């Protein structure tokens, strides 16, 4: 089993936190859930290839430009995320976070995550977005920015059904292990 | 950690971790504030372990066992004596609040109503004054230890074996010396998140919310300083490169 180092990276709306709590527990916390995550070490087997992949959050230091760079040495994978209930995590992708990650992980593949697709078709989000001229992310739009910014592929998912994470985790082993 | 302290943390939660009959007498908002704070302990208690680990099975480790040139174990470890201090002194006052708020008759059941003033207290004065002298150095050297780690895991046959040897429990699965160092790194930015949790379900009282978001503003002003003083110092960097930052 072979060591692979993941970070996740997104506004501080966009759910990485609870993305990687759901994996690394297979389970949307029932009693409560963390504020924070330490990190985690995934024994994942992908196409036959066992890895341990350890998880890493950038959550917290979004406004600390010379301690986050800190986070990314040795990244083998970056889940670059967005919530589809937020167009304006979406807006944020290509020059504030993908120049970041090009500097500090030069060809490192960057899956573009689209989180929270549950609430691309809730009431109560539709109406919130509508006062500020908005909509909830669409698949397209998300497809076409993973391809302008040169990622390796789009996914989506929701952390609160859990539906698409299994997916995204061993999409982003399989991109760890390229050449 | 010792036994007794992560028994008291083992749970997923506050509301887990109490006796069901004491959590029934407790409104909503108060279980959802304990739950908080009580994340706040137990990462902080796992923080602790982290530094013991970097300091008494790593750092400790190499002293005793190999032969590396002088200067090499500081170079991995920089300022871990210093943060060992730091935060097994906060953490003792963070368990003795616990304590003290216990019933009489039980280890498990309390809650905590005056968290602020002891975050006040731990990020301003000294204390803030020494965390940001101590982090903003770990983190200016926090490049050149991990480029030491890996020259002599790669070059040195010993140091591999001694890695691979205190490393192979189940129980250092996510603690090998260059997961320790970012843990750290990173403990400091998580410190917002949690207070800014608690102080959302503490406005019942209102010196608390007004202490927890004195406390807030404090560990901003903490970070902000720490951020600003980081300069990645490298091995064989020439002075040139220095004054042409
Ligand atoms: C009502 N619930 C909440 O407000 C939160 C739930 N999680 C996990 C949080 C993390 C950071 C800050 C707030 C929350
Ligand atoms: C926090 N970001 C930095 O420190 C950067 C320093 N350079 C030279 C960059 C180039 C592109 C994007 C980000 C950076
Ligand atoms: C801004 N630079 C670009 O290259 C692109 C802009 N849009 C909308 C694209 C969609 C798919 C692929 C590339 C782009
Ligand atoms: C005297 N030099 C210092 O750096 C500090 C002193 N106090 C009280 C601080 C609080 C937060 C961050 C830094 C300091």
């Amino acid at each position: 089993a072979i060591r692979k180092k993941l970070v996740i990276v997104g506004d501080g709306a966009c759910g990485k936190t609870c993305l990687l709590i759901v994996f690394s527990k297979d389970q949307f916390p029932e009693v409560y859930v963390p504020t924070v995550f330490e990190n985690y070490v995934a024994d994942i087997e992908v196409d036959g290839k066992q890895v341990e992949l350890a998880l890493w959050d950038t959550a917290g230091q979004e406004d600390y430009d010379r301690l986050r760079p800190l986070s990314y040495p040795d990244t083998d994978v970056i889940l670059m995320c967005f919530s589809i209930d937020s167009p304006d995590s979406l807006e944020n992708i290509p020059e504030k976070w993908t120049p970041e990650v090009k500097h500090f992980c030069p060809n490192v593949p960057i899956i573009l995550v689209g989180n929270k697709k549950d609430l691309r078709n809730d009431e109560h989000t539709r109406r919130e977005l509508a006062k500020m001229k908005q909509e909830p992310v669409k698949p397209e739009e998300g497809r076409d920015m993973a391809n302008r910014i040169g990622a390796f592929g789009y996914m989506e998912c929701s952390a609160k059904t859990k539906d698409g994470v299994r997916e995204v985790f061993e999409m982003a082993t399989r991109a760890a292990l390229q050449a | 950690s010792m036994e007794m302290d992560e028994k008291d943390f083992a749970a997923d939660s506050w509301s887990l971790a109490v006796d069901s009959s004491f959590l029934q007498q407790h409104k909503k908002e108060v279980m959802k504030q304990q739950d908080v704070i009580y994340e706040l302990i137990q990462t902080e208690l796992h923080h602790v372990r982290t530094l013991k680990i970097m300091t008494r099975l790593f750092r400790t480790g190499m002293l005793e066992e190999l032969h590396l040139e002088p200067g090499v174990v500081q170079g991995l470890f920089p300022c871990v004596d210093e943060l060992s201090d730091i935060h097994t002194r906060f953490l003792s006052q963070l368990l003795e609040r616990r304590r003290q708020a216990l019933c009489p008759g039980s280890t498990r059941n309390f809650v905590i109503h005056r968290l602020g003033d002891l975050l006040i207290s731990q990020f301003s004065g000294p204390s803030a004054e020494q965390m940001c002298k101590t982090y903003s150095e770990f983190c200016s050297r926090h490049s050149k230890a991990l480029k030491l780690y890996k020259e002599l895991y790669a070059r040195d046959k010993r140091f591999q074996q001694f890695i691979r040897k205190v490393t192979r429990p189940a129980v250092l699965k996510r603690h090998g010396v260059q997961e320790c160092i970012l843990l750290v790194t990173q403990r400091i930015t998580k410190y917002p998140l949690l207070i800014s949790r608690i102080l959302q379900h503490s406005h019942g009282i209102e010196e608390e919310r007004q202490d927890l978001t004195t406390a807030l503003g404090l560990v901003k002003e903490l970070l902000s300083n720490v951020d600003e003083g980081i300069y990645q110092l490298e091995k064989g960097a020439r002075l040139q490169e220095i004054y042409n930052r």
